[PDB]
């Protein structure tokens, strides 16, 4: 609740936005909208591109590459929205940006931001 | 006591521990169940919408639907499709309108048909649930037209074209009661029955009135097409309750929602969607609240059951919330939901005993339409 | 014992005499020196290998076998995927069922069969002693026995700690011991980010305990036909490599064009790329993913030639969805990747980068 | 406040729900996104269907129908919004029902929601 | 002490006591002057957005704009246009994109034109002024694209068409010099100049590099167009300061808005449009906090205010509020806007004082960009 | 002096002296029996009305002196709108301008000049008596003097109450003495919130205190000719009125075949309909304007004649954003409205509501 305070990640709620895979997520947990943790909602398009951070997991101590992929082609959910920006870097270090849309690479050309998902996708280093 | 946030994070970890690999995709929803419920935002008149698919049970959204302007949703009885009519505008709220109906996949969501309504011809009016309404066959969607005048669309889903517009007299509402036939609410204070063909002008018999013209009949009354059994509250909670299953309206004896002691104490029904009406138990519901007689619109505290054959009151239930509108899921055991456009929140309540089981927020800027089926 | 069976593997793996002239090993093409790929110049350059009888050519580059002990026996995964197997076609199961296909083949080792096999083996008083102790008296008299029992030992060679040593400097660093430049960073960044991860990282989520940078699959990415080496093979203007369709149960006409996704480790030192040689440079390797994303001219020209890419030999099956990204690598992108696949050379094979 | 008691006019600020003129506005009120109480924001088209209603004015203790026309082809504006139902009638009672978009007869066939007037047409009776 | 709400009441009541008749028409805003202020609405991702035009000196909305996803706002310096760069879909946000730049009309708010871009064009980013610009004669906007690679596309405003995109290096923003020409900043930590006034290839150059690897430029730099200065805050409150009014770049010294010991008990700029710059004055606004280094888009309660050439420090306000974002008006007395993300709501400023003067509320889901124009 | 100045109008208006052979007072047209209407029958029915020498025909309808001295004297209104003024086409300034036209009209009372007026006042004693005690000695024997003396008292004649009494049913209920029946209510609200509102109601917001169903402006509904009443004036089958552009001063065409908006008091008894009292019943007239709202088949029909409405007179400058209105009336509201209007009959007529109603 001090929004200036360093963010502390937790790793037994997944709606929260102090999960410790939403380290720099922006929009809003795709759980919420009927995804997953790390799937995307019914009619929706999963991107392929991404932004990431290194996200440190408290259950095991190590820290994991995210790939912050959306979840495109409908209206922003309006559910669990978060904003968190771990490491996060601005426009002209894209991979790390995540104020970007990345949608790119979904299906039908989706482009409109409905949500995200926080999958690992590799060891931090 | 574990929540659905707390069971995914354990269920997550797990899997991170097992070095279980999984593919990223795109979801199916479950399978439509009794206890399925849809959540309809009309946002306070904005030009995009949104719609929520609610596991009633667990207390889950599973999906969602965007929409235009005011649309009108309709959710198919046997849990085959949904679909709405809509509205866009080629510069967001301004340009050339585009009026379409959409039919979905109740698992997948995708849609299925998108079917273009010439002329742009719905009512665009606060979401008022039988403004638009399928056969219950399924094959045909029925939509309400006021401008210039009253007059109803044909639209074939099957076909997934749009047919023709039928005339109709000063009526309102569309109460579908077999593949060509359905009931309208008169200003009179008849219903109309309209049995229609492929061409030609449609068959218009009235009923006789059965209400008076100082007796105020709600905008949201509950049908159950598969019982036939309409059940319309007036402003004071008199209820009307007029059976179709014959093909004709037959008008069943009045009951009172509240006592003459309790309307002159200052009780009245009050809000959006007001009334529900369980088939297999004949068992209506009532929103009610004291409320000086012109604050019909405002949210109420209170549910009051009643017997819908003798007018005995079952319960009265103090919501605990400013509830709009209350509807009921048709299985056995039933949920009673009650959805607060202030707070955005739809509360599950045990039907029986009053009693709030969980409650789904965040449901967009102003909910007010509860929709189920009726699949029994 | 199972030392004993990869024992005798790494004797069979450098003896000429599974060859039909006696000129050449396992190791002529698979050289240690060069980890496991072959150095040799033939007619087409280093884009394909020379057999035993000195003039046949393959039609194939011949792929490193450091850390193909890691792939999965061929199976339907549980995404329904064709997935694992040996060769770049995986018509191969596994490395046992692999191992004997070298030695018989006209174009490679050409024995002219099994009995020939035994008959070397059995020449031999090591292989008497080593075989017979691990398969029982006899072994090298039958020779579908002996030619199993050959191949079951080079198998388990190929699946020691020499082949899979995982000591690169990206193994370095994800043990902490050091760190990635800035640039090598970048570039696992950008690996990571961009569609390279969809197909080079083994897992689609989560973390491998022993990453090899493929997920094993078969993806047709519309290589054109390397003609210097489809000439050396000599097998004919008109053939076509069909990949995965061409291993035996596969029927499927969208298989056709499909190749196994190889391991990236020591993809520095293992030029030329591709499933025939085609390109040189591991630079050119990484420009061809721009054919399907970048807008610009260039984007269409193999730097290599100054001509065009060339027609996909099967312009079928594309792994479109993969590909076109719809992101483009600028130079300090390729720059980034060149660095970062660097990191994944064996610290033995760091002296091949200067 | 209390949104159940009986509805109580001033005639002090046209930008509160309470204001006697807009004794059954349903909507936003027009001077809170560019308009004045009788007049339309820039942009938007000025509809010349009505609902009515009968609204007392405690000023005067006189009783005037108010026409509320619709200000159209802007999304709803967000501002001051509104629901007062005195006098409101079901909707086959169109004259008298206020959850009808009321935008017909606006330029350019304009028919989205933005906000409402509230002008004075004539005595009540 | 009177509101504009009572105001107006008293206004009605005198003119209805008068019999004064007066004919419901269509208003135009007041002429655009120093003190107008644009309040864009970007509402958290959502497909369809609204821009509010506000006067400064009442604290009075005086008109909106529609607008798409992602819209990037442009306001003319003179007062004679506003522009922007939107993008819609055919089914609310999926079908058929569609990305357009619409001029209008300051007082009738009346589109004036509207111009396709083809191909879909535009970069969909949270929204940051400077990827979206108007050259100083107004002739011509300016937009980035990111996708497949970094480019420039050119709209001509004067015969209202696209002309043409501009391949440029790994670069971002678009800060317009001269009718045909721009820079952007690289990753390489460099500016790169394009003339552009030609349709052939353009002419790229780029200045020397201006800050390392580990020094991070914020998202919003602050550009004055007339004054060609470019104040570039990094995440430590560290301002760059860089002088396009000769054509090339000159680099300015670097003045740090924050002390060393404000710096080591945890001060830090945060928010979305951090810094504001007053061009007579000559002087630099910067939202600060104390902060952890890694929240850097929260809002944030204070307001530096430097001299420009010596980097003094002339205030620090106690601004009341969590405030995301700031400018400031360009004429002599000037007001400093502050607004408020999570109260959807402009807080206007005295800047010399730092006292608030007035609010505007409601300005839809979550504000964030404040544009003025520099009529002097 | 008002009261001798009417009164003195009072006599001019049943003075048959004052057209060419005797036969016709301004009473013989305006007749008060009828709301101020010709009840006489002629060639074109009672669209048009005849004049002193019993064959010349006019071509517009006799419309009622009732309420019409609250019509404002001919301006541009604060909306840059030209307003008021008498005739359908506006062409006369004010009562005044207008009165002694039908004296010196060849068509209607046929006088050939003012000296020819003048000479009939002097014939009698009691007009030399009262004219010359309002306007001084020897104002009878000056032609103009004579002739603007009349005139103004005519005027004054129709500015007495006799004229506008205001006792109409929805006068009473407005005052609060009865209440409308429920479709009389049903038409009051139907009346306000439709279109008939934007022109027939004098003001655009706030309260009229005289109010008379007419915001006296100038609209062109894209009426039809009147086929026998047009035979009827010897116009000739090509002419074309032009309404308020045939006002002198009045160049632009953007005014052509735009007329003023009537009060719509009286409206019950005062039928045939519209400036060439081309509709004989008032729902008819009520129904014209669904041809513009109406899709269905039956609204380009004139229910009189069972045939198409016919082309406008004048195709041009129609009040399409008012008569648009995308909604049309269904029989229930054009009851409503017939309801409605019959209550805007002064209470003097009522008796005539019938006409079997
Ligand atoms: C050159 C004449 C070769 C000799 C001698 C041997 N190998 Fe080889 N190898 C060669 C080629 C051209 C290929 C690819 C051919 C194709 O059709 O795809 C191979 C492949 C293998 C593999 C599979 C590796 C993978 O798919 O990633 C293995 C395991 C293999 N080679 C092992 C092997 C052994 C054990 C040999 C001696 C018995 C042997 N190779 C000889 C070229 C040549
Ligand atoms: C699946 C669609 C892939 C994507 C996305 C990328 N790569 Fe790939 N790669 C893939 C296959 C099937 C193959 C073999 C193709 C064949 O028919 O020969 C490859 C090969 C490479 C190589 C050559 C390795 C070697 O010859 O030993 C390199 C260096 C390589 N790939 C790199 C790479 C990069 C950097 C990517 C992101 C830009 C990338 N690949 C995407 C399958 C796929
Ligand atoms: C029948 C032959 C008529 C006699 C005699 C008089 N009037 Fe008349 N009146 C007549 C017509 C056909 C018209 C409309 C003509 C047109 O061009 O519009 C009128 C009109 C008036 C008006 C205007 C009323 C209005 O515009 O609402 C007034 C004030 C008027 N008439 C008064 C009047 C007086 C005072 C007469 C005796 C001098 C008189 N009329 C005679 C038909 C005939
Ligand atoms: C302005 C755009 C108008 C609207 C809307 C309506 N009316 Fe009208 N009305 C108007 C004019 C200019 C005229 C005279 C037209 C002409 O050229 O003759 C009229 C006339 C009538 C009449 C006839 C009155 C008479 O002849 O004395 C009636 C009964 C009448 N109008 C009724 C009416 C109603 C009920 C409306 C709502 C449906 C309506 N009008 C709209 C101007 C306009
Ligand atoms: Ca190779
Ligand atoms: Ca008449
Ligand atoms: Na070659
Ligand atoms: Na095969
Ligand atoms: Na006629
Ligand atoms: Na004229």
């Amino acid at each position: 609740t001090d929004p200036r305070a360093k963010w502390v990640p937790q790793d037994n709620d997944i709606q929260a936005c102090d999960y410790w895979r939403h380290c720099s997520i922006d929009g809003n947990i795709c759980d919420c909208s009927g995804g997953s943790l790390t799937n995307c909602p019914p009619g929706t398009k999963l991107a392929t591109a991404s932004w990431v951070a290194s996200c440190y997991n408290p259950t095991d101590g190590q820290s994991y590459l995210i790939a912050y992929r959306d979840c495109c082609g409908y209206n922003v959910s309006g559910r669990c929205p978060c904003l968190n920006t771990e490491g996060e870097l601005p426009v002209y270090r894209p991979e790390f940006a995540n104020d970007i849309i990345w949608c790119f690479g979904a299906e039908d050309d989706a482009m409109t931001y409905h949500c995200t998902i926080s999958p690992i996708v590799g060891k931090a280093s | 006591q574990e929540t659905q946030g707390q069971a995914a994070a354990r269920a997550a970890a797990a899997d991170l521990a097992a070095g279980q690999d999984d593919e990223p995709r795109i979801l199916e929803a479950p399978a439509p169940d009794a206890r399925r419920v849809y959540v309809n935002d009309p946002a306070h008149f904005a030009a995009v919408t949104q719609q929520f698919v609610i596991d009633g049970e667990a207390g889950r959204v599973i999906g969602m639907i965007d929409g235009g302007f005011l649309p009108n949703p309709v959710v198919a009885d046997d849990g085959s499709f949904i679909a709405h009519a809509s509205t866009v505008f080629s510069r967001i709220a301004r340009g050339e309108r585009t009026d379409y109906v959409e039919v979905f996949d109740p698992v997948t969501l995708l849609p299925t048909a998108d079917i273009e309504l010439p002329d742009a011809p719905r009512f665009l009016v606060g979401t008022y649930p039988w403004m638009t309404s399928l056969t219950p066959d399924g094959k045909t969607l029925l939509f309400y037209q006021f401008s210039p005048a009253p007059a109803v669309g044909v639209v074939d889903l099957e076909g997934k074209a749009f047919k023709r517009m039928l005339d109709v007299p000063d009526c309102y509402h569309i109460f579908p009661t077999a593949p060509d036939t359905f009931f309208m609410h008169c200003r009179d204070g008849s219903l109309a029955k309209v049995a229609f063909g492929t061409e030609g002008t449609p068959e218009i018999t009235h009923t006789e009135v059965f209400h008076p013209e100082d007796e105020f009949l709600i905008n949201h009354p509950a049908y159950s097409q598969k019982a036939g059994r309409l059940v319309w509250p007036t402003y004071t909670g008199k209820i009307h309750q007029i059976d179709l299953s014959s093909g004709d309206a037959k008008f069943l004896p009045a009951v009172e929602a509240l006592t003459e002691a309790e309307r002159a104490d200052g009780w009245r029904p009050g809000g959006w969607q007001q009334v529900a009406y369980h088939r297999a138990l004949d068992r209506i519901y009532l929103l009610v609240d004291q409320r000086d007689e012109w604050r019909h619109k405002t949210a109420s505290r209170f549910v009051v059951v009643l017997d819908a054959k003798t007018g005995e009151r079952l319960a009265k239930f103090e919501m605990g919330h400013e509830i709009d509108s209350i509807n009921v899921s048709q299985d056995e055991k039933p949920l009673l939901y009650a959805l607060s456009t202030g707070d955005k929140t739809l509360y599950i309540h045990d039907a029986e005993s009053g009693e709030e089981l969980r409650s789904v927020n965040q449901l967009g800027h102003g909910p007010q339409v509860i929709t189920t089926a009726d699949m029994g | 014992a199972d030392d004993a069976l990869a024992a005798l593997g790494a004797q069979l793996f450098v003896d000429p005499a599974l060859s039909r002239n006696a000129t050449q090993s396992c190791a002529t093409c698979h050289d240690p020196a060069r980890a496991f790929t072959d150095p040799r110049e033939g007619k087409a350059g280093l884009a394909v290998s020379v057999g035993d009888d000195g003039q046949s050519h393959g039609d194939r580059n011949t792929p490193t076998l450091g850390y193909a002990a890691l792939v999965p026996a061929f199976h339907r995964d549980a995404n329904g995927k064709y997935k694992g197997g040996q060769f770049w076609d995986g018509r191969a199961d596994d490395l046992k069922q692999q191992a004997g296909q070298p030695m018989l083949n006209p174009v490679e080792m050409a024995m002219p069969d099994r009995a020939a096999v035994a008959a070397r083996l059995r020449d031999d008083p090591a292989y008497r002693t080593g075989f017979e102790a691990l398969f029982g008296k006899g072994v090298l008299d039958d020779p579908e026995r002996a030619f199993d029992a050959a191949a079951e030992a080079l198998a388990a060679y190929q699946a020691t700690g020499e082949f899979s040593p995982f000591d690169s400097k990206y193994d370095r660093v994800m043990r902490g011991e050091e760190k990635f430049t800035p640039l090598e960073e970048f570039g696992y960044t950008v690996f990571i980010t961009w569609n390279c991860r969809l197909c080079h990282m083994q897992r689609k989520q989560g973390v491998a305990e022993r990453e090899t940078f493929t997920n094993f699959e078969y993806h047709n990415i519309g290589l054109p036909v390397n003609e210097t080496a489809r000439e050396a093979s000599g097998l004919g203007a008109d053939h076509v490599d069909h990949g995965l369709l061409a291993r035996p149960g596969i029927e499927d006409p969208a298989q056709s064009g499909r190749f196994k996704v190889p391991s990236l480790r020591n993809v520095a030192v293992t030029g030329p790329y591709m499933h025939n040689g085609v390109f040189t440079d591991l630079r050119t390797a990484i420009l061809f993913y721009n054919k399907y994303t970048s807008r610009r001219p260039e984007a269409k020209i193999n730097p290599e030639t100054g001509a065009p890419w060339g027609e996909p030999e099967v312009a079928r099956n594309l792994s479109l969805a993969e590909l076109q990204s719809g992101l483009m690598l600028d130079d300090g992108r390729v720059d980034a990747l060149v660095a970062f696949l660097e990191t994944l050379t064996d610290r033995r094979y760091e002296p091949l980068l200067e």
